[PDB]
């Protein structure tokens, strides 16, 4: 299982962000709004292949969560689809980036603004987000935003769609890696 | 209840709803945005995929 693949909770479907680790403990990052209220995650819609259990969640304000792998057999690739990921970097305005999600697959575009505030309503406000012109649609939450071999962000939310064009906001991944003391591999 | 809409953006978890237009809407925020866009013409057929 790698970045962009579907992940299922008790309520719905998100995408795996990045596989990460601390020493010998393997985890995956995803969106905070996916891990909020979620306990167990599975790799299929039938909920027959376990992935692991939520270890942390930060949403709203931020939008990142982390799941601890409990599955011993499943391969935990340090990639996004076939793509190698070797470091984490900060987004910059003008940076060409790529997103992978479980609904839309892979889409590319550029960072158009940093530190954006996104108000999802009901008091669910997120701050410090990366704005891009890449599309995304439901199911794509938590998927990776990368640039060549660099990990940049996790999909949070957006407007529009892949057919007409959209705007998508991502949580900077460096903030998550620091919060949990984990690293990409 | 799409009273709190429209919204400039939606989170993107998948929890489907089926519109009266026979389109599966990926989540309630996407569905309510489409109701607004339709000027209240679109309605919910049932929960889950169409």
């Amino acid at each position: 299982i790698s970045g962009g693949d579907a992940i299922y909770s008790s309520t719905g479907r998100c995408s795996l962000g990045f596989n990460v680790r601390s020493g010998s403990t393997y985890y995956f990052l995803t969106a905070g709004h996916c891990t909020d209220g979620a306990t167990t995650w599975w790799a299929n819609s039938a909920r027959t292949t376990v992935l692991g259990t939520t270890s942390g969640s930060s949403f709203p304000n931020n939008d990142y969560g982390i799941v601890r792998y409990t599955n011993t057999t499943i391969p935990k690739d340090g990639t996004v689809g076939g793509q190698d990921i070797t470091s984490a970097a900060n987004a910059t305005v003008g940076m060409a980036v790529t997103r992978r999600g479980s609904t839309t697959g892979t889409h590319s575009g550029s960072v158009t603004a940093l530190n954006a505030t996104v108000n999802y309503g009901g008091g669910d406000v997120v701050y410090g987000m990366i704005r891009t012109n890449v599309c995304a649609e439901p199911g794509d939450s938590g998927g990776p935003l990368y640039s060549g071999t660099r990990a940049i962000g996790l999909t949070s939310g957006g407007s529009g769609n892949c057919s007409s064009g959209g705007t998508t906001f991502f949580q900077p991944v460096t903030e998550a890696l620091v919060a949990y003391g984990v690293s990409v591999y | 209840d799409c009273s709190e809409y429209p919204k400039p953006a939606c989170t993107l978890e998948y929890r489907p709803l089926c519109g009266s237009d026979n389109k599966t809407y990926g989540n309630k925020c996407n569905f309510c945005n489409a109701v607004v866009e339709s000027n209240g013409t679109l309605t919910l057929s049932h929960f889950g995929k169409c």
